[PDB]
RNA sequence: UAAGGUGAUAUGAACCGUUAUAACCGGCGAUUUCCGAAUGGGGAAACCCAGUGUGUUUCGACACACUAUCAUUAACUGAAUCCAUAGGUUAAUGAGGCGAACCGGGGGAACUGAAACAUCUAAGUACCCCGAGGAAAAGAAAUCAACCGAGAUUCCCCCAGUAGCGGCGAGCGAACGGGGAGCAGCCCAGAGCCUGAAUCAGUGUGUGUGUUAGUGGAAGCGUCUGGAAAGGCGCGCGAUACAGGGUGACAGCCCCGUACACAAAAAUGCACAUGCUGUGAGCUCGAUGAGUAGGGCGGGACACGUGGUAUCCUGUCUGAAUAUGGGGGGACCAUCCUCCAAGGCUAAAUACUCCUGACUGACCGAUAGUGAACCAGUACCGUGAGGGAAAGGCGAAAAGAACCCCGGCGAGGGGAGUGAAAAAGAACCUGAAACCGUGUACGUACAAGCAGUGGGAGCACGCUUAGGCGUGUGACUGCGUACC
């Protein structure tokens, strides 16, 4: 429902990640907003004995929340509220206040 | 003297049984207090 | 009736500030109003007129 | 086809499909002989179409 | 609309689907594993079998269709009885099933403030029973008065706590008089002339505009400190938006609220404009349903609790007159007044917030608040009939022991570590209390008397250019009985 369309580019800037930039993003309902996966060093579950126990210790789900920066472009995180006009007849996608649509 | 708690089926047409409980009215009030209003269920139909 | 009214001669320097009527106010930019409050003074300490 | 693709038809599957539809759920149904790497649980995730027919039926007879 | 989703709280895995039915919101409609509230009859709640039909079958049978008690009107039918009546076989239709509570019917206590209890108060409340709708009970004057008068009813301050009754006891407790709120009249008992003319129960249509989707919706940066600066300053801009709390904090600055502009399928609010089925309108002339009342004695609620007696009641019984009056004038009757013929109908004022919707909080901030935060009327007692708990709460991201090392292929720690934190580690609360273990030094295995505060030696330790102090069990013994 969110009117801006899942090909996008963001970052975090909500927490001590602050700068770190991607795109598209992993999105479902209640979905915590995961940017491109910008974990640092976290493990993973090692319940199978045979020969393939998962060594990973990175992108697993990392969250900062709906979205801080209404898409990058080269700066600045707003209006995300502003809603637009016709461009698909059913639906709605959008950019931001100074720039119509995508 | 044999004390006391028992199960069975065939003794609770004139005390426990779940139709008189709404046949009578001193019953009916108790049966919504209990689960229709109070939140709750019985189930222990058998 | 009832001498409650009578405080403007104990404060009489500062305070029931005696100027005109309400009419000045914008109001859709009611943020303009401290520049216009300077005849009172006041500009937003209490936002008066009686 | 989820029903809803195949409303065009003269007749409803009462008329025999009621059964080519269900055989699956006590013949292949059983542990893995209808699929280990392909099919598994089919009944809700595609084949639910024929439940439909059950109002749809009820619906028809009365218009 | 805008894209993702499979109601979940092991998510393993299928499989829809970002083209405009993947789910899911919403109008209306459709769904039967058997009970069913349940209803052919049976009931020990989850029925176990009667009846008679139907489309059709590999012709086994089948999934399915329908019935009852009543209140009320048609049709057929029918007794001990020419007749009467009663009772069945159908035809139609709706209610019987279910609410916390209001409200109409009456009941309805025991003891207990009275210092005694067989008046009363208690108490018209516990409940139990019966009605039928969201509003009711009411209400169209045998009403209240002094001759002035008032108008269904009474309401609201009064007058008044006045009149007014009593084991002369504790309680109960009016009306008139004044100001007001109010501020309008019909229909049968029935014929005529008139005749879709006034209303409303329904049932379709259009607007005037609801119900909610869809439409929306505000400001900024640098720097010293910095896990998040969303603090501080700067004002570089801001205001009918500075609720409240979320986002890891304290964010005018991002918010989500407001303030404001646009707009729906299709039933359908209510106001009207209408339309189809049904109602009664206009104006004369007719019209008048007493077992009703009276008493004499009972039972009575009435301002009047037994008493002389007061109605409008009520019950065994008895028993008139049509307004050429008497039923009654809160003792009884004058003088004389007012209702009115005993059939039916009325705008306003009152209460129930089922639950969910708008705004205030010298109100509840888990010793509580609707039994209610829960998912707690749930489990720890119940022959049970069911009384209902001990009980608020990790917290960026489940970021929920990567990894190493020992041991019982264990428990727990010693470092790493996501981390501000493990003094947030899944006997999830950022956190003393009843009681405890190893220890720095005491007093010390001849003990007395709330185990003392004194008066002081020097001792585990500490400061001092040396300066008698900053520290507690407590050698000597003095003082005593700390309570209430």
């Amino acid at each position: 429902a969110a009117k801006i369309r899942r090909d996008d580019e963001v970052i975090v800037l909500t927490g001590k990640d602050k700068g770190k930039r991607g795109k598209v993003k992993n999105v479902l309902s209640s979905g915590k907003v995961i940017v491109e996966g910008i974990n640092l060093v976290k493990k993973h579950q090692k319940p199978v004995p045979a020969l393939n126990q998962p060594g990973g210790i990175v992108e697993k789900e990392a969250a900062i929340q709906v979205s801080n920066v209404a898409i990058f472009n080269a700066a600045t995180g707003k209006a995300d509220r502003v809603g637009f006009r016709f461009e698909d007849g059913k639906k709605v996608r959008f950019f931001k206040s100074n720039s119509e649509t995508i | 003297m044999k004390r006391t708690f028992q199960p069975s089926v065939l003794k609770r047409n004139r005390s426990h049984g779940f139709r008189a409980r709404m046949a009578t009215k001193n019953g009916r009030q108790v049966l919504a207090r209990r689960r229709a209003k109070g939140r709750a269920r019985l189930t222990v139909s058998k | 009736r009832g001498a409650l009214k009578s405080i403007l001669s104990e404060l009489v320097r500062q305070d029931r500030l005696i100027v005109v009527e309400k009419f000045s106010v914008e109001a859709p930019k009611t943020k303009l109003l401290a520049q216009k409050l300077k005849d009172m003074a006041l500009e937003d300490v209490l936002i008066i007129t009686g | 086809m989820k029903a809803k693709e195949l409303r065009e038809k003269s007749v409803e599957e009462l008329n025999t499909e009621l059964l080519n539809l269900l055989r699956e759920q006590f013949n292949l149904r059983m542990q893995a002989a209808s699929g280990q790497l392909q099919q598994s649980h089919l009944l809700k995730q595609v084949r639910r179409d024929v439940a439909r027919v059950k109002t749809l039926l009820n619906e028809k007879a009365g218009a």
